[PDB]
């Protein structure tokens, strides 16, 4: 029962134990913005219809 | 398709195409039939554009192959297409300059093969002069590639030309700027004259035109040996006062540094240096 209530942390991606909420929020905010490929693909639409 | 007279501003179209490609983050390829013009156009584009990387691909050199703007020869593009290069997928515009010089036999097959092998996502820009066979090239391209192409032509030369005749220390205008022959002037030219140049002929012209503020001159002589004799006949004539000579000397000294020390003493280099200090060259 310990494993069932402790999922999404026992089997997740690595996040450091003592991470301040500010740093976590900054990390989350970066990935909510376009990736380098997204910007280039956005502009190429006008060229190749 | 642009077919305008010479010195009308055809290179403005290519610059705008390059700017459009830079704005859209795509690639452009520039091609000329003659390898001599590739270096000059490379230098001109490098001077003109500062935010756009320029590259060159010839049979002798290869500079910045990964740049967004590439200048190459037609055969280089043919080999690249045969190899199936991955950069072709990003190319938006291909520009062919001096199309009217491709009507040869060796220059004709490669141009047609390159046109045939190009993919369907590439647009075309064509520049040349006024030639009798203009609509056929555009029709063939638009039929083979199934693309819409517009043929644009200019009415007349932006700058007008006149034809004159020189005889016995004066100049007779015989054709005006409207390309209308003047019979009376030719008759007067026939009357006043009633073989080859003499030793006192080119001095008789380098002074008449100098005082008329029409100095920049190009003389066409159809002989390698006669040009040197004509240049040597001009003695005691200069155009550099005190600083132009020093600047030309510095430019020559810096330029020929790439040669070896014993290769800078050749008689041709010395004669060219001596002539260039006075504003005369062959
Ligand atoms: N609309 C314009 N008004 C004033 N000047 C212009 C205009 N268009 C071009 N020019 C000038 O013309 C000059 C050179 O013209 P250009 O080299 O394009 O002629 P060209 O047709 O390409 O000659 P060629 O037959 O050798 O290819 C440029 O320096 C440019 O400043």
């Amino acid at each position: 029962l310990s494993l069932k209530k402790h999922n999404n942390e026992l089997l997740g991606i690595f996040v450091p134990c003592n991470l301040p909420k500010t740093t976590r929020k900054v990390a989350i905010e970066n990935f909510n913005r376009p990736s380098p490929d997204d910007i280039i693909q956005s502009a190429q639409l006008n060229a190749f219809n | 398709f642009v077919a305008a007279h010479t010195s009308a501003g055809k290179t403005v179209v290519a610059e705008y195409a390059i700017a459009m490609a830079h704005r859209n983050m795509t690639k452009t390829i520039y091609t000329s039939p003659i390898k001599a013009l590739s270096n000059q156009k490379f230098r001109d584009f490098k001077e003109t554009f500062d935010d756009v990387n320029i590259g060159l691909i010839t049979g002798d050199v290869q500079i910045n192959p990964d740049a967004n703007c590439l200048i190459m020869t037609t055969e280089i593009l043919r080999s690249m297409l045969y190899r199936g290069a991955d950069l072709i997928r990003d190319v938006e515009f291909v520009i062919f300059d001096q199309v009217h010089y491709v009507n040869d036999q060796d220059r004709g097959v490669v141009w047609e093969e390159v046109i045939i092998m190009l993919p369907q996502h590439v647009k075309f820009i064509l520049l040349s002069a006024t030639v009798p066979n203009t609509y056929e090239f555009a029709n063939w391209i638009g039929r083979t590639k199934q693309k819409n192409i517009y043929v644009i032509s200019t009415p007349k030369r932006p700058v007008p030309l006149e034809i004159n005749i020189w005889a016995k220390k004066e100049l007779i205008p015989v054709i005006n700027q409207n390309s209308e022959f003047l019979e009376a002037n030719f008759r007067k030219h026939k009357e006043i004259l009633n073989d080859g140049p003499s030793k006192k002929t080119w001095p008789e012209i380098v002074n008449y035109l100098r005082k008329r503020e029409l100095l920049p001159m190009v003389v066409f002589v159809f002989s390698k040996k006669r040009c040197e004799e004509y240049a040597d006949w001009l003695e005691g004539i200069n155009f550099c006062n005190n600083k132009e000579k020093s600047q030309i000397h510095m430019f020559i000294e810096k330029s020929i540094t790439r040669l070896k020390k014993e290769d800078r003493d050749l008689p041709q280099i010395l004669k060219t240096r001596s002539l260039l200090e006075r504003g005369i060259a062959v």
